[PDB]
C-alpha cells in the first residue's frame, strides 16, 4: 500500500538495493544496509516530509525491521 | 589551502565475512599481517575465522590490522599528506602504531595483552554494568534521565560524548530496559548496549591492571606527527602522553566534539577516517566540520 514519494525517500537508506531490483514488503532493511546513522538520518527525512514525530513504541528496532513494518508506522502518524 | 588529518575510528561489531577476502588481498593488509603473524606465531586470519563473539582477541587485532593498512592504502592511493591525526577509543591503538608512537609489533602485541586484561578483569569485576548508545537526545533530554536514576541511588556514567545529541551511559543492565524505553518517550533513540562496558572513573582498577601487566613493559617513541587526544582534544607530541591516552581510555570519557574542534584549531578541513567504521565518519559532529574521506574496505574492493 505505500507510494513512490515514500520508496524513493526510503531507497536512498538501502545502499545494497539496486534501483533495478523490488522493494519487497518484508524484506530486511539492515541486510540492504539500513544501519544506526542511515536509521537516523531516514527518521529525521521521515520526521520533515510527513510533518510526524517518531517517538515511545515508533522507535523501536521492530519499526525499521521491513519496509512492510515501517509504512504501517508512518501511517499510524499521518492518520 | 586546506590541511588533511588522519582518524582511527572505534571497533565496531567485527563480522569476519565483512573483511576476510579483503585482507588475504589486498597488499597492505597482506604485508601487516605477515608482521602480526610473525609478532603472534600463529596465523591471525585462521583464528579470527573460528573466533566467536563480535570483539573476540582475535577481532580486536585484525582491526588494529585493517585499520592502519587502510590509512597506508589512502596514503599511497589518493596522495594525502596528514599534518595531524586522532585515534577514538580503539584508534587510540591504531593511531599509537600510524604515528610511530609504537612499533606495529609493540601494537600488535600491545592490542592483543589489552583484549585479554579486559576479559579478565570484566570476568569478575563490574558485573552486569553496560554502556548504552543512543541518539536523538539532545543533553537537556539526558539530564532529565539521569536525575531520575539520581532519585532512585542508581549508579552511572557518561562514557562518550559524540554529538550534541549522541551520549553512551555506562550503568548496570538492571536499568538497560528502563533506560531504553524512557529514552524512546521523549524522542530519544537507543542503538547499541556495550558489554564489557567502557570509560568509567570506577575502572581506576582495569588502569592499574593493564598498566602493570600490557603498557608498562612497552617503549613508547614520539609521534612523527602531532596526535589529538580523545580525551579533550589536547594535541600529544611525545610517546609518555601517547602512553597515558592509552590508560586515561579505560577512566575518561571520549569526548569527540573536542577532537573536531581541536582538528579545526591546527588548521584542517579534510579528515581521512582510516578503516571499517559507521560511526566516526558519517556522524554530524565530523561532517558538518571536515571534508570526509572513508577509507574502508568496502572503499578499497572497488574495481
Ligand atoms: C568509542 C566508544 O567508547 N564507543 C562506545 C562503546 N562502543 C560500542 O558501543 C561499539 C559498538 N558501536 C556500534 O555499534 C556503532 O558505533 C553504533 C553507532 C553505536 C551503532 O551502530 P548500528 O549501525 O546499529
Amino acid at each position: 500500500m505505500w507510494d513512490a514519494q515514500f520508496e524513493n525517500l526510503l531507497r536512498r537508506y538501502l545502499p545494497f538495493l539496486s534501483a533495478d531490483q523490488p522493494l519487497e514488503q518484508d524484506i530486511n532493511l539492515r541486510d540492504i544496509g539500513l544501519d544506526s546513522l542511515g536509521t537516523v538520518e531516514l527518521l529525521s527525512e521521515l520526521e520533515n516530509t510527513y510533518d510526524v514525530h517518531f517517538q515511545d513504541e515508533a522507535l523501536t528496532k521492530e519499526t525499521f525491521e521491513t519496509p512492510g513494518v515501517l509504512w504501517k508506522t508512518l501511517s499510524q502518524m499521518v492518520e | 589551502a586546506g590541511a588533511t588529518a588522519m582518524l582511527f575510528p572505534g571497533m565496531g561489531p567485527a563480522a569476519f565475512s565483512d573483511v576476510g577476502r579483503f585482507m588475504v588481498t589486498n597488499r597492505y593488509t597482506r604485508e601487516l599481517l605477515a608482521e602480526a603473524d610473525d609478532t603472534l606465531g600463529y596465523s591471525l586470519v585462521d583464528r579470527f575465522r573460528q573466533a566467536e563473539g563480535d570483539y573476540s582477541e582475535y577481532a580486536q587485532i585484525a582491526f588494529l590490522v585493517n585499520c592502519v593498512a587502510l590509512a597506508r592504502w589512502a596514503e599511497q592511493t589518493m596522495d594525502l599528506t596528514p599534518r595531524i591525526c586522532a585515534g577514538a577509543c580503539f584508534g587510540e591503538k591504531s593511531v599509537a602504531a600510524y604515528s610511530g608512537a609504537l612499533t606495529f609489533a609493540d601494537a600488535v602485541r600491545m592490542t592483543a595483552g589489552l583484549a585479554r586484561c579486559m576479559d579478565e578483569y570484566f570476568r569478575t569485576e563490574h558485573l552486569g554494568v553496560v554502556t548504552h548508545s543512543f541518539v536523538r537526545a539532545p543533553r537537556e533530554r539526558l539530564d532529565e534521565i539521569l536525575a531520575e536514576l539520581d532519585e532512585r541511588g542508581e549508579w552511572h556514567e557518561i562514557s562518550c560524548h559524540i554529538d550534541h545529541d549522541f551520549f553512551m551511559l555506562t550503568l548496570h543492565e538492571r536499568n538497560s530496559v528502563w533506560l531504553e524505553g524512557r529514552l524512546r518517550s521523549v524522542g530519544a533513540m537507543p542503538l547499541y548496549a556495550m558489554r564489557p562496558p567502557m570509560h568509567a572513573a570506577a575502572f581506576g582498577g582495569l588502569r592499574d591492571k593493564a598498566e602493570e601487566e600490557v603498557i608498562a613493559p612497552l617503549t613508547f617513541h614520539d609521534p612523527t606527527l602531532p596526535v589529538v587526544a580523545d580525551q579533550d582534544g589536547k594535541v600529544l607530541t611525545t610517546g609518555d602522553e601517547v602512553r597515558t591516552m592509552l590508560l586515561e581510555s579505560f577512566v575518561r570519557p571520549l569526548r569527540w566534539p573536542d577532537v573536531i574542534s581541536s582538528l579545526q584549531d591546527q588548521g584542517v578541513t579534510r579528515v581521512c577516517v582510516a578503516g571499517p567504521d559507521s560511526l566516526f565518519g558519517r556522524v554530524g559532529t565530523t561532517t558538518r566540520a571536515f571534508e570526509v574521506i572513508a577509507a574502508t574496505p568496502r572503499l578499497a574492493l572497488q574495481p
